[PDB]
Order: C-alpha cells, then structure tokens, then sequence
C-alpha cells in the first residue's frame, strides 16, 4: 500500500510504499509494528450516549414464495 | 609560589563544553539506535 504525509494544510500526499512478501510464516510484522508503534485512526465516532429512535413491530408473510419469485 | 598545570593539554581543545556534550550525544544515540533497532528485529522475527 501507499504510505502518506500530512501536510501543513492537514492534506496527506504519499510519500512511498509499504511493500512486505514473505512466504510460510505465522502472522503479518507489518500490521504488528503499525499496532505497537502508531495509532489506529477510526472513522466512525460513537456519541456518548445513544440517542434512541424507535421500537417497531413488524411480521414475516405467511408464504416465502413471493419473495422468491420476485 | 609554584603553579604546576596537571592538565594533560585539555585546555587546547576550543569550546570544551560543546565538544564533550556532542561525545557523549553521539555515544547516547548510537547506543539507544542500535538497542531499539535489535528489539524490533527480535520482535518481527517472533511474530513471523
């Protein structure tokens, strides 16, 4: 994959490649050291409490054939 | 009175401080360097 630099402007422009290959082994040393070094960016952000929407009701046909066909 | 100098030269080397502080920043960055890189290549080659 490609490797990346942020910018002062917070734009990342790739500055090189990751390239591992490897043959018989027992785990990936790439994605370990990303881990133990760096941090992992997530892009989803949970709100500190979940705002509910609604309970519904809802029932399965009595026939799955419509289904099927359409 | 007699003043006797038991200072093997030392005081001919210019910016004494600067010169013994960049001797023992080379010694304390090859050391921590080389010590780092060794623990990585132990633990990539545990992991692989």
């Amino acid at each position: 994959g490609p490797i990346k630099v942020e910018l002062p402007t917070k734009e990342t422009v790739e500055i090189g490649i990751v390239d591992y290959e490897a043959g018989a082994s027992h785990g990936n040393p790439v994605v370990d050291f990303l881990k133990r070094n760096g941090s992992t960016l997530e892009q989803k952000v949970n709100l500190e409490n979940p705002i509910p929407i609604a309970v519904l009701d809802s029932y399965t046909p009595s026939t799955n054939e419509p289904y099927a066909r359409v | 009175p007699v003043m006797a100098d038991l200072n093997g030269g030392l005081q001919f080397v210019p910016e004494l401080k600067e010169f013994t502080a960049k001797l023992r920043k080379e010694l304390v960055e090859t050391s921590e360097v080389r010590k780092a890189v060794s623990i990585e290549t132990a633990l990539e080659h545990k992991v692989v």
